């Protein structure tokens, strides 16, 4: 129980919890939205040529 | 640091310290009730200096200390919310205890596991504290569940007793229907709120629908035991009469209620769900009312009035007065736990012995105890400047004059005369007249425990009304203007009620004697409701469970279908292939028969 | 002894096909899965449609 | 007098050497699979002065 | 991950090699050692899993399976040593045997990176499992319960094979790594529906699903203690893993093809609580319970989302462990009275109080009592089924209430009420006992304190 | 204190007034607080600074890791195995990140509403609007990628909203 | 519940059961001393009335019609005393109750308590086991061949005999064991 209770953080919870506190931090300096609703950048996105 | 958090969360801890010492060299002797019982006074005490902060300034407070796991999107943590109704409710429920606990080391003195009695005891207190004070729904579901597994480990405890068994195994039953309603509120909340705690459900929900608003209801319904799942609560008086004071009249059987007083912001935007509160609580506190009457068991009687100011509570909440609600229970608390306390010191007195057909006068024999009655029926009837009086008398008002359902407004006048009805019948019966006990007298109530913890709830029955009411801030509009007939309305109907109960009393005295009515007979019979519900549907269910689900289905078609037809077949296959006579000629033949159609079947075809 | 054996044991050489517990075992086994099965396909097929339409109030509706 | 409690008790050895020998052929296997080693996008990265490997 | 294998490996001739009279001691002791170093298996990733080589990898949903398989041996060699101290030395050293192949053959099945590995293994199972049951049983009806174990699995698992042979000459790899990656959807054609079902069944058939039950009571009563506990706790667990591993191929098929199961499991799940409520033999209820709980991991397993995962790996080791405790209740009571029927010994807390103390504690979480692991299992699953439909909690909510009545109804059967007269012989408590049933419930609520290390990879 | 930023979760100045006796009674509130800190909050206070002392004695440090960028899921040939795995393991890590996000608005959320008491309907707005705005985007993002989710299926699902906004675009062009 | 049962009820006992019935529930009716005396020898007077009835079918009818009577009229609601069994203290006290025998399996520290209590404990179990065939003898003989008809059991009848089946009579745990 106590090597367990002492596990170090291989999942990466307090990583995520700074990286996301950094990336807030400049998106409302800067004025951006907090989050897009697109994870990937259309430029590298090719849609189909007729969606007739 | 603004001392409030830390001592709002010291005087939780400090209750949990005789658990962690029921292992030790106090548990195997005889000072641990007193241990205990010191333990809960100093929580008392201590727990007195956040409400004087509060009444000072209005501090409230959320902590929340350990963060246990996190979901994907949804943190759960342990939090504590310490607002109004918390830093009020907890004194309260430690001074009951404190008294009920010194009442029970001179009733139990004779139980051999007094110490585990003293240590339920602490668990339930321990748990309600939980549920109380909790933050987010999951926590409030642990204090829930809690109470209620101490509750049927509290009426069980003469175990080797079947109809204690009974009545525990029925209290699990009622609350787990209402358990489903809790749950059904909880997936509602997280799958559209996003969250279990308070703060973001009262932030995402501005007019809230109506799924979670049943759910909460149908779990309050269950846990102060309102008329579909009613019956429980006075069978729970199998159990010890501290665990009756205790838990089954003031302190555990309002958390339902206190449940539809945490989500008040959510339910003062939703009508349907309001008239169905209003409704249900004055349905209750009618047939509660009306069922008391005519009880023989002063235990039943004193259940059925509990249950009937719960509905009462419940027809509260239903006009949108929430903090009137918590009051009214607040104030209840004090002298039903006192009026439970002087039955069992009557049952203590008289041999244990509860019907009250045969205690006689006990006016004199008992002083003490019948001051303490007589104080504590008037405070329950809503004498003025009692401490019954500052919450229901403002109850009857504002039912009168809000745009309320007539019926609900006609049943909750009716049900406050029978109040005073089945009061008068409790202290006529019991305390005025002639002796009817048994000729040896052992009638003693000198015993300084049972006379200070009596006192002491004989005070709070007396002030604490007064006292509170003038320490709180308004969280309400009162009704300055009403005309003078509708301002005496409780008064004039409690004045009926007790004068047809003294007439219908005294007529008892004539030698006359008549076969009982059909009213007569549905009230003392409790409506006939645990007579049907308790043999019907138990016994369709049984009967279905082991006819069809056992036998009909698991034993003989599912065994028919798949393994049994498999079994008959690869037989019926195995006897027609291995029977041959082993006579050449025949199969010689048959292959004759195989030449022939392996040369016309498959050869011709290429 | 003889109660257990004939509640467990005894009960499936005793049993016999007839029109009783045909019907009753076709009742009692099958009615109440296709009952469910009809009321869970229309609700999610109700949900399913206000879906598409757009108009169902999935706002806050993060986890699932 | 060793003798009698070695014959005894030397089956108490088996275990912890098969730990230890399983230990040995994890990193036996480790050993195959160094083909990205140092080579991937995200973890690639220059030597120190002294160290030969990024990882054994 | 060799350092877990080759030890149990050795634990055979460390038997085999022993003195007659330290079998026991031995065997238990480097049990819990192996225990302890399978222990270190729990520290997962976020992103992906550990792929120690080729052949073998962990994840955070095999981690605990394989904590609870080496956690659960050690228990299994408690219970067993009473009621074989008659036996031989020779026929207790191959018990053992059996008990130590059946560990390995989880272990190995819950770390293959292939699917026909997993196969092989996930049969390879069955071997031991038989022969413990039809060899050490202690009634005639052992023989038949091994047939309905037997086939049972059987018939399931012949059409996965060929499934899985067919998929490889398809795709080219079995390789889970491989086959998530590359994954492409199913199709509704009636092969499409047939590989689904082909790919399905055997899982279901080893929860089991309602309807195919009928093995579980058999096997689950005639078996021996240990027999019991490996069954209940671990060999029912193989089924839900081997579909959450091999759902990753069936989408969107599944969408549809999960409805029939999906009733199944729900309606079972009501009448096999019901069927709990009328039950002479007290191991026999047990195994119902295990029915009940299987249909709710059956569900969660089939509506497929994170929640519904979660919960599912929840429940999954709670349920190991409570059902592994009651067995063990149930045995201490059967060696007492040599009957299994539950209303034979009653009053027993007047007799055995600290016993008294553990049924009360297994019966508390066996009807999931907050904030038991048991209780977050079961409200993740009924909050994702509330996601799929709203109209689950009916069901649902019905199976909570049953739940605890006939839970309720066996402690009040056995611990309360009065003693039996004429049974002289209850002698008390062995150290034994009550060291077994501590070492099941201690980590029952230490994971409780921890609840994210049964959460599953989601 | 300084443990957290104060732009990442920020709070009001914190506006309080200022004592105003009106009675000539004592207040048992101030004595019992006087009490409180002379008893408790000085000897917590001496071991608190006895242990920082210590700790001052041995003053080490931890990094926060860094991750550079990887080539997406969409720059990936279709059975490239290595860059696939590069890709969907830089995508978890920012689901991951996604879901902190939402975690801390979500916090921001639930502390004004317990600070602004019976105002927070109105003084609550602009929290609960960043809260809208981040979940639809989480949920245009995540939502209904069902267990086995991966980079690909939530590429899939960003094509047919991008084709289906595209479509009507296209369509109320020629109203 | 000390006396064997017979076979059946005569006409006078089931007549003496309906009158102690029928006064308690009354009394139950009446709660009030004085009350419950004056209807009590009304109720005597009514049940004295046909004493000398010499036709059995018209007493029958009378006691049927008597009973109907009372079941219409019965209080729903009758006294039970606390320890009868319907009372709030009937089986109270069971879960108190521990069998004898338990006492053999008591360590030996235990018993070092108590000697004197055990040395008597062991002169009782002496005494069972120089009865025990005596006993069954005396019943083999008093049994009449096709069984026994009634659960009445014999006394002692030589010299120093003890009645048959005495044990577990003997040894009852208490009242109030605890
Ligand atoms: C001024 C403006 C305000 C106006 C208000 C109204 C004006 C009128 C003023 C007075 C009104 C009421 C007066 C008292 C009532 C009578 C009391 C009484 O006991 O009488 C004796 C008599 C029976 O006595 P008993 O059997 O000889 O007693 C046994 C022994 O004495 C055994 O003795 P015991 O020691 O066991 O004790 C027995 C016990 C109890 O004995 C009993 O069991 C009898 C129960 C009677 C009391 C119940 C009252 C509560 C009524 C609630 C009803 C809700 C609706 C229910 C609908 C049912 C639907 C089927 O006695 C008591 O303890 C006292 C009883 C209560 C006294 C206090 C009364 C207060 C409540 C009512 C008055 C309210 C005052 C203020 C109003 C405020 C409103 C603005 O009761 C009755 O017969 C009448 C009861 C009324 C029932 C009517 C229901 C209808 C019945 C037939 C149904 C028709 C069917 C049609 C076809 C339908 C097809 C579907
Ligand atoms: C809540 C209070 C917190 C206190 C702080 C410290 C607590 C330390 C407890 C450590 C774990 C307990 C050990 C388990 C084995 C039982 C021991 C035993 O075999 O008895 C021999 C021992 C020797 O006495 P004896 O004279 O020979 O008499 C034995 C006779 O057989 C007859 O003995 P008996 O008649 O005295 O009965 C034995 C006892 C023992 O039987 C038990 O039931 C104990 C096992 C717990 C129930 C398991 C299923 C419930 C699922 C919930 C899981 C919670 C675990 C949390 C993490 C735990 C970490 C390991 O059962 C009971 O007394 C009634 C049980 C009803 C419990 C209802 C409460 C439900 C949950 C309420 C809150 C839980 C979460 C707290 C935080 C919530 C948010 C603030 O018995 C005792 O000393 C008394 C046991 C003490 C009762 C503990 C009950 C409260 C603790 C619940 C969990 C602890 C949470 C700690 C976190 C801080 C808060
Ligand atoms: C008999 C008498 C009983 C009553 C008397 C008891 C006296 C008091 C003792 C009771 C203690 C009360 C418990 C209260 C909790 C305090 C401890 C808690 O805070 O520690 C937890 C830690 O608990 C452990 O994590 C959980 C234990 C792990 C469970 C594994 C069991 C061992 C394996 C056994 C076999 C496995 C079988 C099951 C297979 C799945 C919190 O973890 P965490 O919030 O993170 O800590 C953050 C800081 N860290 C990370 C730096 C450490
Ligand atoms: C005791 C418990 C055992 C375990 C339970 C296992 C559950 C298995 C049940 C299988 C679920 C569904 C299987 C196939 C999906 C649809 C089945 C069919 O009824 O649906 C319609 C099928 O239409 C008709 O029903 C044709 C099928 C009729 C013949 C099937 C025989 C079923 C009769 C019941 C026999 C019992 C089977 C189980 C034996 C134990 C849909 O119309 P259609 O769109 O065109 O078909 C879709 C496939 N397409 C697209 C390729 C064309
Ligand atoms: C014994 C007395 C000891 C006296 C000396 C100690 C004095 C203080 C020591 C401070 C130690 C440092 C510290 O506590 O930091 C907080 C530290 C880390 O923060 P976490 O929130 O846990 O991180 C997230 C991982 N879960 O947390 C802790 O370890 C302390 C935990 C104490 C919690 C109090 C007990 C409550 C738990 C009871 C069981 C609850 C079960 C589940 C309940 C669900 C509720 C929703
Ligand atoms: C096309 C061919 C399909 C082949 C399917 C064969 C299924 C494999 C199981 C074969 C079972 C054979 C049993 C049999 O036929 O004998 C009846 C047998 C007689 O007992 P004996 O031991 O032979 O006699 C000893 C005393 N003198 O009766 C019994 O009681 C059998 C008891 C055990 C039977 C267990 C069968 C369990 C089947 C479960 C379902 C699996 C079915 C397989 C097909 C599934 C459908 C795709
Ligand atoms: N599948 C989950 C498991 C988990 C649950 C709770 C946690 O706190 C952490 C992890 C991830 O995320």
């Amino acid at each position: 129980s106590t090597f367990v209770a002492y596990l170090p953080d291989y999942r990466m919870q307090e990583w995520a919890r700074r990286e996301a506190e950094r990336l807030v931090k400049y998106r409302e300096a800067n004025g951006l939205p907090l989050m897009e609703s697109n994870c990937f950048d259309p430029n590298k996105i090719q849609l189909p040529e007729d969606e007739d | 640091m603004n001392p409030f958090a830390s001592l709002t969360l010291t005087t939780l801890t400090i209750l949990t310290i005789p658990i962690m010492m029921s292992n030790s060299n106090i548990y195997k002797t005889n000072l641990y009730p007193n241990y205990v019982k010191t333990t809960v006074s100093y929580a008392f005490t201590l727990s007195l200096v956040p409400l004087l902060m509060f009444m000072h300034t209005g501090q409230e407070m959320i902590i929340s200390n350990w963060h246990w796991m996190t979901l994907q999107t949804v943190e759960l943590s342990l939090s504590f919310k310490m607002d109004y109704f918390s830093v009020m409710f907890i004194p309260v429920a430690l001074f009951v205890t404190w008294s009920i606990m010194e009442f029970s080391m001179w009733y139990m003195h004779s139980d051999p596991f007094i110490n585990r009695f003293f240590k339920y005891l602490l668990l339930f207190l321990i748990t309600m504290m939980i549920l109380v004070t909790a933050n987010n729904l999951f926590q409030l579901f642990i204090g829930w569940e809690g109470v209620g597994i101490m509750s049927f480990l509290l009426i069980g405890w003469w175990h080797g007793r079947t109809d204690a068994n009974t009545a525990a195994l029925q209290a699990i039953l009622y609350n787990r229907i209402g358990d489903i309603g809790f749950v059904l509120s909880m997936a509602w909340f997280l799958t559209h709120s996003n969250a279990w705690d308070l703060q973001q459900i009262f932030m995402l929900n501005n007019e809230c629908p109506n799924m979670p608003l049943i759910g909460l209801l149908l779990a309050a319904a269950g846990k102060s035991a309102q008329f579909g799942l009613h019956p429980w609560l006075p069978s729970a008086m199998e159990g010890p009469t501290p665990v009756s004071a205790l838990l089954h009249s003031s302190t555990m059987v309002v958390a339902g209620v206190f449940l539809l007083i945490r989500f008040y912001p959510l339910m003062e935007t939703n009508k349907l769900v309001q008239t169905m509160t209003l409704c249900l609580g004055a349905i209750t506190t009618l047939f509660t009312a009306l069922c008391a009457i005519t009880q023989n068991d002063i235990k039943k009687i004193v259940a059925f009035s509990t249950s009937s100011q719960l509905g009462l509570m419940m027809v509260t909440i239903g006009i949108n007065q929430p903090h009137l609600a918590f009051l009214h229970i607040c104030m209840h608390a004090f002298f039903k736990a006192m009026l439970f306390m002087c039955s069992g010191s009557i049952i203590h007195s008289l041999n244990d012995e509860q019907d009250i057909r045969k205690m006689g006068g006990l006016y004199k024999a008992m002083p003490f105890t019948t001051t303490a009655l007589i104080i504590g029926s008037l405070a329950l009837t809503g004498m003025p400047y009692l401490t019954g009086f500052y919450s229901k008398d403002l109850i009857i008002e504002a039912v009168n004059m809000s745009y309320t359902n007539a019926w609900a407004l006609l049943m909750t006048l009716i049900a406050t005369s029978l109040t005073a009805a089945y009061s008068t019948r409790i202290i006529f019966f019991a305390f005025l007249g002639k002796p009817r006990f048994p000729p040896l007298v052992l009638i003693n109530e000198n015993n300084p425990l049972l006379i200070n913890s009596i006192k002491r709830l004989l005070i709070g029955s007396i002030f604490a009304g007064f006292i509170i009411s003038n320490n709180i801030p308004p969280m309400t509009v009162p009704n300055t203007t009403m005309p003078l007939y509708m301002k005496m309305t409780a008064l004039i109907v409690t004045i009926m009620g007790f004068m047809l109960a003294l007439e219908l009393n005294n007529t008892t005295y004539y030698l006359k004697f008549k076969y009982p009515s059909q009213t007569y007979k549905f009230s003392n019979m409790l409506g006939y409701y645990p007579s049907i519900m308790h043999r019907l549907p138990t016994y369709h269910n049984l009967s279905m469970s082991q006819k069809s689900a056992s036998s009909l289905l698991d034993l003989i078609w599912l065994e028919t279908i798949l393994p049994k037809t498999t079994s008959f077949i690869q037989m019926k296959m195995s006897i027609m292939v291995s029977n041959q006579k082993g006579l050449i000629k025949l199969y010689f033949l048959s292959f004759l028969i195989t030449i022939m159609i392996s040369m016309t079947l498959f050869n011709y075809h290429e | 002894i003889r109660w257990t054996y004939a509640r467990s044991a005894n009960i499936y050489p005793n049993f016999r096909p007839t029109p009783k517990t045909s019907l009753l075992g076709a009742l009692f086994g099958i009615g109440p899965l296709f009952f469910w099965y009809y009321v869970f396909k229309t609700d999610r097929d109700k949900k399913e449609k206000l879906i598409q339409e757009g108009k169902l109030d999935q706002t806050f509706n993060i986890s699932y | 007098n060793v003798l009698q409690i070695v014959r005894d008790h030397w089956v108490h050895i088996l275990v912890p050497v098969g730990f230890v020998f399983g230990c040995y052929l994890d990193r036996r296997s480790d050993e195959k699979l160094t083909a990205f080693r140092n080579k991937s996008l995200l973890f690639k990265r220059e030597l120190r002065p002294n160290e030969e490997v990024t990882w054994k | 991950m060799l350092k877990i294998i080759i030890p149990t490996t050795m634990l055979l001739p460390m038997t085999w090699m022993s003195k007659h009279n330290m079998i026991w001691i031995n065997a238990t002791v480097h049990s819990l050692l192996i225990s302890l170093i399978s222990l270190s298996l729990l520290n997962q990733l976020g992103e992906n899993s550990l792929n120690f080589s080729l052949t073998f990898f962990s994840d955070s949903l095999s981690a605990p399976l394989l904590v609870l398989t080496t956690w659960l041996l050690p228990l299994m060699l408690m219970a067993s040593q009473s009621h074989l101290s008659k036996e031989t030395t020779t026929r207790k050293k191959l018990y053992i045997t059996m008990l130590i192949l059946l560990q390995l053959f989880l272990i190995m099945t819950f770390t293959a990176t292939e699917l026909i590995l997993f196969y092989i293994l996930f049969e390879a199972t069955l071997v031991p499992t038989l022969i413990i049951i039809t060899r050490w049983g202690n009634q005639t009806e052992r023989l038949n319960a091994g047939l309905y174990f037997l086939f049972y699995t059987l018939a399931g698992s012949l059409p996965l094979l060929v499934a899985l042979v067919y998929i490889q000459n398809t795709t080219g790899s079995l390789n889970f790594l491989i086959i998530h990656y590359w994954s492409h959807p199913l199709s509704n054609s009636w092969s499409n529906i047939f590989m689904w079902l082909a790919c399905i069944m055997a899982f279901m058939v080893k929860m089991p699903l309602y309807g195919l039950h009928l093995w579980l009571p058999k096997a689950h009563v005639e078996a021996p203690i240990a027999g019991s506990m490996v069954l209940a706790a671990v060999l029912l667990k193989l089924g839900g893993y081997g579909m959450m591993r091999i759902t990753t191929i069936l989408n969107p098929l599944t969408n549809y093809m999960a409805y029939p199961f999906l009733m199944l499991s729900m309606w079972g799940m009501i009448m096999t609580s019901s069927i709990c409520l009328r039950q002479t033999d007290l191991k026999s209820l047990i195994a119902y319970s295990s029915v009940s709980h299987m249909a709710l991991v059956i569900v969660a397993i089939m509506i497929q989302t994170p929640w519904s995962f979660m919960g599912a790996t929840a429940l999954m080791i709670a349920h190991g462990l409570t059902s592994s405790m009651l067995f063990c209740l149930a045995n201490t009571n059967y060696e007492r009275v040599h009957s299994r029927t539950m209303i034979l010994a009653r009053g027993l807390q007047t007799l055995l109080p600290l016993m008294a103390t553990w049924w009360l504690v297994a019966s508390l979480t066996n009807l999931a009592l907050p904030p038991s692991i048991n209780l977050i299992g079961e409200l993740f699953i009924i909050t994702a089924s509330f996601s799929w439909s709203n109209i689950t909690i009916i069901l649902m909510g019905m199976n909570m209430m049953i739940t605890a009545l006939y839970s309720l109804y066996m402690l009040i059967t056995t611990q309360r009420g009065k003693y039996t007269h004429h049974i002289n012989n209850i002698k008390p408590s062995f150290t034994r006992e009550n060291a077994l049933m501590a070492l099941h419930i201690l980590p029952l609520l230490l994971l409780t304190l921890n609840p994210k290390m049964i959460l599953g990879p989601l | 204190p300084d443990s957290w930023d104060k732009d990442v979760y920020p709070e009001p100045p914190r506006r309080t007034p200022a004592p105003a006796p009106q009675t000539s009674l004592p207040n048992p509130v101030t004595y019992l607080t006087k009490i409180f800190d002379l008893l408790v909050d000085r000897p917590v206070t001496l071991a608190r600074e006895f242990i920082e002392q210590q700790h001052a004695k041995n003053r080490y440090y931890y990094y926060h890791r860094e991750f550079r960028r990887v080539p997406d899921i969409t720059e990936c040939e279709e059975k490239d195995i290595l860059c696939m795995f590069e890709a969907e393991m830089q995508w978890r890590r920012d689901y991951k990140v996604d879901q902190e996000i939402v975690n801390i608005i979500q916090e921001r959320l639930k502390a004004c509403q317990q600070r602004e008491g019976e105002s927070y309907r109105q003084n609550c707005a602009k929290e609960l609007e960043q809260f809208t705005q981040v979940s639809k985007a989480f949920q245009d993002r995540y939502s209904d990628l069902g267990a086995h989710y991966s980079a690909r299926k939530c590429l899939a699902k960003q094509k047919q909203r991008m084709l289906a906004e595209r479509k009507a675009a296209k369509e109320a062009a020629a109203a | 519940a000390f006396s064997a049962p017979a076979a059946y009820l005569t006409h006078q006992q089931k007549v003496l059961r309906l009158y102690k019935r029928a006064l308690r529930h009354l009394e139950s009716w009446c709660v009030h001393r004085d009350k419950y005396r004056y209807f009590a020898c009304l109720m005597r007077a009514r049940f004295d009335e046909h004493k000398n009835e010499k036709d059995m079918v018209k007493a029958t009818q009378l006691l049927r019609q008597a009973e109907e009577e009372f079941w219409y009229g019965q209080h729903p609601q009758p006294y039970i005393f606390p320890e009868s069994p319907g009372g709030t203290s009937y089986e109270r006290y069971e879960c108190y109750k521990v069998p004898e025998w338990c006492l053999d399996d008591w360590h030996p520290s235990e018993k070092a308590m108590y000697p004197d209590y055990f040395a008597k404990r062991e002169q009782w179990k002496r005494l069972r086991r120089e009865s025990w065939e005596r006993e069954v003898k005396q019943l083999q003989e008093e049994t009449p061949p096709g069984g026994p008809r009634t659960e009445a059991l014999p006394p002692a009848r030589k010299e120093g005999d003890l009645p048959p089946l005495w044990w577990h009579i003997v040894t009852r745990p208490r009242e109030r064991p605890m």
